[PDB]
RNA sequence: GGAACUUUACCAGAUCCGGACAGGAUGAGAUUGACAGAUUGAGUGUUCUUUCUCGAUUCCCUGAAUGGUGGUGCAUGGCCGCUUAUGGUCGGUGGAGUGAUUUGUUUGGUUGAUUCCGUCAACGGACGAGAUCCAAGCUGCCCAGUAGAAUUCAGAAUUGCCCAUAGGAUAGCGCAUUCGGUCGAAUUCUUCUCUGCGGGAUUCCUUUGUAAUUGCACAAGGUGAAAUUUUGGGCAACAGCAGGUCUGUGAUGCUCCUCAAUGUUCUGGGCGACACGCGCACUACAAUGUCAGUGAGAACAAGAAAAACGAUCGAACCUACUUGAUCAAAAGAGUGGGGAAACCCCGGAAUCACAUAGACCCACUUGGGACCGAGGAUUGCAAUUAUUGGUCGCGCAACGAGGAAUGUCUCGUAGGCGCAGCUCAUCAAACUGUGCCGAUUACGUCCCU
C-alpha cells in the first residue's frame, strides 16, 4: 500500500524542515521512498486603495499571501506510517495523511 | 422581542454559573445555545443581550467586545447573587473557581 | 437632520392597554349545589 | 466536502487575527505581548506571552480559566480540546507592546508628557536597545494639537529589514479632552539564538574577519 | 402583528444589507475574496495578523 | 460609490424600545400575545369593538441611561494624500559671532544621489540615498501515479499511374509516415513543466578613447542569458499643510436628538429625474475595410456552508459531456467530475493568418449602430422608470478624421487585442492584474512649465 504525506504551511522555513525530517525519519526505517515533490506555490492577492476616505492620488497596497505544498509517498503500513510522523511538528504546519489507491 | 421568558432566564443564569463565561454573537436576528450540561437549551441573541444588560448595570458581570462578539464574565458579586438567586447550596463554584 | 415641527393630520393613536377582568376565572366554573350539601363544579 | 488549502490557510489567519484582538483588549493592563498556538491532533495549546504573568493566571488560574472559556464558547472548542499556556517575557523592555502599554497606564495617571516619555526611553536603552523613538499626539496642551517625539539610539526607517529589527506598536489614550495617539519603537539588538533579535546582522553592514 | 414585520426584509439575507464586516459589523467596501467578508480599511489594519505581506 | 428592495445617510407615512438601572405609585392579576369585524397602503391586535391567552419577564413618572452614516476633520486619535522624486535632514564636542545664527553640510571634478575623490576649524556620529526585500530573464541540486518525454511490442489508417475550373511560389530525395479513444501494454528516463535553498554581473576585461596629470570616474567594444541602480516594483528621512476622512470600526472630546425619536424596523418613492456646461471613458467615421467561411493558437486567475436544515456525509459554487433535436437562438433538463498542477484542461481568447481562385467597390454604402416597435426566455420576495441575454424589424441618428486648446509615453515600451479577478442573486463602457500582436522617434536641451 502507497500512504500520501501532504504538507501545507505559509511559512516556506517551516515547511521545508518539517519535509526534512519527515525524510529523515522515512530513511531510518528503510521504507521505499518517492521524493518530496514541491507543488507549485500558489499565491493569494488583495489589492486595497491606500487611503481610508478616498482622498487624494489613488495609491493601492497589494497584499500577498504565498502557500507552499509538499507531498511525499509512503510504501508502509498505516502503524509504520503512523509513528513516523510523530514528532512535535513545527508551528503553522499541516500535516494530511492519505491512503493512496 | 425583549420580554424574557423566566424559564429562558432561569436556563441562561444556570449556564451562567455553571461555566462562569457566557460568548455570545452581537446580531439581533440570531440565537445563542447553551448545553446546561445534558441537552441543549436556545436563546434569542437579542434576549440574552437583555439580560446581560441588567447584570452589567447592577455591577454584578464584567463585559467585553472584540470581533462582533460580547464575553460576560460573572465577578464576585455576580457569582454571589447567582447562588442566591438559583438557590444553590453554599460553597458551590463556577467550572472556573471549582480546583 | 433637525426637528422640523411635523404636523399631524389625523389624531394621535393611543397605546393598548390591557382591560383588567376582575377575577376572571370565577365565572369559568360554575358551581352547582349538591344534594349531600356541597357543591360541583364543571367547565364553562 | 473539505475546505480548500487556500480557504484553509484563510481561516486560519482569521481565527489568529481574532484572539489577537480578543487577547489585546482583554490583558491590556498586564504586558502582553503576543499569543501563539499550535494545533496537534489532540488540543491547540494555546501560548500567551506577557509581563505580569501572576495577574494573567488569577488566583488558583481563575483568570486564565475564565479565558479558555471564553474562547471556548466563541470557536466552539470540544471539551478537552483547547488548553491555554502563560509565558513570562524574557526581557520586557525589547518588547514594544509591553512599553507601550506601559506609556498608556503612565498618561492615563495624570503624568506629565516628557516625564513619561523619557522614562519608557531611558528603561529601553537599559535594556540593551540600540534605539528607542516615542510619539505622543494629541490635545497636550490646549485645543490646539500637537505631535511630540523622542529618540534615542539607532533607527532604520526604509528597506524591508526595519521590519525584522524594529519593534513597533500603537496604542489609543482616552483622557478627558479626547484622544491620545502613543507610539513606542524599539530597534532590537542581535541575538545570535535569533530569540529577542533576527540572528543575522544589519543588511548593510559588512565585517572583515581578523586573520588568525 | 408588529413581531412578523419587524425586520423581514433582513430576514430574506440577499444583497448588501445580509453582508457585513466581521470585525467592525460595517457593511461597505466588503472583501469577499476567499470569504474573508473583511471590511478593505479592516483589512489594512489585520493583513499582517492575517498573513498577507505587502511585497511589491 | 456598477444604489431595483436591503444598502440609504434623502422624501411621504406607519410600527418597535433595542429608556439598562435607581427611587416612587399600581400589582396573583403588574403585563405579553392574539381569531373575527374596521381602522389601514397593509389575510399590519398599529389601534378600536369583542374575548381569550401569557404571567411578575413588564408596564405607569421622576431622574438617568442608551443608540445615531446627527453637527464640528477649525477640538482629536489612526490612516492616507500632498509639499517632494527629487537628494535631502539633525545632534554632541570644538572653532567663529553681543546676538539671532554660522561652521561641520563649503568649493573643483564625478554620480540619479549630501554618490564618491580631493580639499578644508573642524572632528566624531545619526537618518535618508545605497544596501535589504518581492517579482522577471540564465543556471545548480532536488522532484514527480496532481509534470512530461523517448524507445520497444502488439492494434488499426494512408500507400504512387494519378497534375484542380486558371493551380504559381515554398525544406527533404540500413529502415516511408500517421492514430492524446488504440481511454493496448511494457520498459527506461528528466530535454521541456513544478521549486526550497544556491550559482550568475562587477565597470570584470580591452583602448595608443575621454579624463587623471593623484584620484573618483566616463564613453565605445569584448565577455555573456543579462552590460550598467540588470529590468520592474515595494520600502523610504527631517520639517510641514488648520489638505481628506467624526459616511470603516465597540477609534474619540464637546455638542444635538432621544418614545408620533435624527434611535430602529416596515411599505412606497428618491439617490437614475433634463433647455444646459464640464472631466474621464466606450463606439465610430470604413477597402491597412465590413461581412460569410476556414486555419493555427496565450497567460494571470477563480470555484460548494452554520452549534442551521435533511439522512459521519449531501445540498448550495464552478464546470465537462449528453440531452433538448423527428428542426431558430437564448433556454430548459439528465449524468459525471473537481477543495483546484488532479475536474474544467491537450485551458481551440481576440488582434492575426488563408493561392477562401467567396460577396461588396467609394457610397452616409453591406461604413456607423444611436433611437425605437413586437414576440419570447432568464435572475430575483419584487423588473413599471426598458435588471440582463436572445430573435425579427427600425437604421432615411449624428458621424466622411474634428477650431482655439490639451493628456500620456523611450522597448517587449506606445498603440492595438482580448482574458481573468474584483464589485456580483442578476448587471462592466470601471478598476486591479494577465498574456498576445508589436512600432515611429530621441539617446538630447534648459526655450516653455
Ligand atoms: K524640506
Ligand atoms: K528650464
Ligand atoms: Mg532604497
Ligand atoms: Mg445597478
Ligand atoms: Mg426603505
Ligand atoms: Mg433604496
Ligand atoms: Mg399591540
Ligand atoms: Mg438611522
Ligand atoms: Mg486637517
Ligand atoms: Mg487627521
Ligand atoms: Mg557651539
Ligand atoms: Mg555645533
Ligand atoms: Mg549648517
Ligand atoms: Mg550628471
Ligand atoms: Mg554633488
Ligand atoms: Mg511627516
Ligand atoms: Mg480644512
Ligand atoms: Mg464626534
Ligand atoms: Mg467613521
Ligand atoms: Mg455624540
Ligand atoms: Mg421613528
Ligand atoms: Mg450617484
Ligand atoms: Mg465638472
Ligand atoms: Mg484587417
Ligand atoms: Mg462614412
Ligand atoms: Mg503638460
Ligand atoms: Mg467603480
Ligand atoms: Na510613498
Ligand atoms: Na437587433
Ligand atoms: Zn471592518
Amino acid at each position: 500500500q502507497t500512504v500520501r504525506l501532504t504538507i501545507t504551511s505559509r511559512n516556506a522555513k517551516a515547511v521545508e524542515s518539517v519535509t526534512s525530517q519527515l525524510l529523515t525519519r522515512a530513511r531510518d526505517e528503510k521504507v521505499t521512498i518517492h521524493g518530496p515533490v514541491r507543488l507549485p506555490t500558489r499565491t493569494l492577492k488583495i489589492t486595497t486603495r491606500k487611503t481610508p476616505c478616498g482622498n487624494g492620488t489613488n495609491t493601492w497596497d497589494t497584499f500577498e499571501l504565498k502557500i507552499y505544498k509538499r507531498i511525499i509517498d509512503l510504501h508502509a503500513p498505516t502503524e509504520q506510517v503512523k509513528k513516523i510522523t510523530s514528532f512535535t511538528m513545527e508551528s503553522g504546519v499541516d500535516v494530511s495523511i492519505t491512503i493512496l489507491d | 422581542s425583549t420580554y424574557v421568558p423566566k424559564p429562558s432566564r432561569d436556563n441562561v443564569y444556570r449556564f451562567f454559573f455553571t461555566e462562569g463565561v457566557i460568548a455570545c454573537k452581537k446580531d439581533r436576528m440570531g440565537t445563542w445555545t447553551g448545553t446546561l450540561g445534558g441537552n441543549t437549551f436556545t436563546v434569542p441573541c437579542i434576549q440574552v443581550m437583555q439580560l446581560m444588560r441588567s447584570l452589567k448595570s447592577r455591577n454584578l458581570i464584567k463585559e467585553q467586545y472584540a470581533w462582533r462578539h460580547y464575553y460576560w464574565t460573572l465577578n464576585d458579586e455576580g457569582i454571589a447573587y447567582m447562588r442566591s438567586y438559583l438557590h444553590l447550596a453554599p460553597s458551590a463554584m463556577p467550572n472556573t473557581q471549582k480546583p | 437632520k433637525k426637528k422640523k415641527k411635523r404636523i399631524f393630520t389625523k389624531p394621535k393613536k393611543p397605546t393598548h392597554r390591557h382591560k383588567l377582568e376582575k377575577m376572571r376565572a370565577l365565572k369559568y366554573f360554575k358551581v352547582t349545589e349538591n344534594d349531600d350539601g356541597s357543591y360541583k363544579v364543571e367547565r364553562t | 466536502g473539505p475546505l480548500s488549502k487556500k480557504r484553509m490557510i484563510i481561516r486560519d489567519g482569521v481565527f489568529y487575527a481574532e484572539l489577537f484582538e480578543f487577547l489585546k483588549r482583554e490583558l491590556a493592563e498586564e504586558g502582553f505581548s503576543g499569543v501563539s498556538y499550535h494545533v496537534t491532533t489532540l488540543r491547540t495549546e494555546i501560548v500567551i506571552k506577557a509581563t505580569k504573568t501572576r495577574e494573567v493566571l488569577g488566583v488558583n488560574g481563575r483568570r486564565i480559566r475564565e479565558l479558555t472559556a471564553c474562547i471556548q464558547q466563541r470557536f466552539n472548542y470540544k471539551e478537552g480540546k483547547l488548553q491555554l499556556y502563560v509565558e513570562r517575557v524574557e526581557v520586557r523592555g525589547l518588547s514594544a507592546m509591553a512599553q507601550v502599554e506601559s506609556l498608556r497606564f503612565k498618561l492615563l495617571s495624570n503624568l506629565q508628557v516628557r516625564r513619561a516619555a523619557m522614562g519608557i526611553i531611558r528603561y529601553v536603552m537599559e535594556s540593551g536597545a540600540k534605539g528607542c523613538e516615542v510619539t505622543v499626539g494629541g490635545k497636550i496642551k490646549g485645543q490646539r494639537a500637537k505631535s511630540m517625539t523622542f529618540r534615542d539610539g539607532y533607527m532604520i526607517k526604509s528597506g524591508t529589514a526595519h521590519k525584522s529589527f524594529v519593534d513597533s506598536a500603537c496604542r489609543h489614550c482616552y483622557m478627558r479632552a479626547g484622544c491620545i495617539g502613543v507610539k513606542v519603537k524599539i530597534m532590537l539588538p542581535g541575538d545570535s539564538t535569533g530569540r529577542n533579535g533576527p540572528s543575522e546582522p544589519l543588511p548593510d553592514v559588512i565585517t572583515v574577519i581578523e586573520p588568525k | 402583528g408588529h413581531l412578523d414585520q419587524w425586520r423581514s426584509r433582513q430576514k430574506i439575507g440577499m444583497g448588501k444589507g445580509a453582508r457585513c464586516c466581521v470585525i467592525c459589523s460595517n457593511q461597505k467596501a466588503l472583501i469577499r475574496k476567499y470569504e474573508l467578508n473583511v471590511c478593505r480599511q479592516c483589512f489594512r489594519e489585520n493583513a499582517e495578523h492575517i498573513g498577507f505581506t505587502k511585497l511589491r
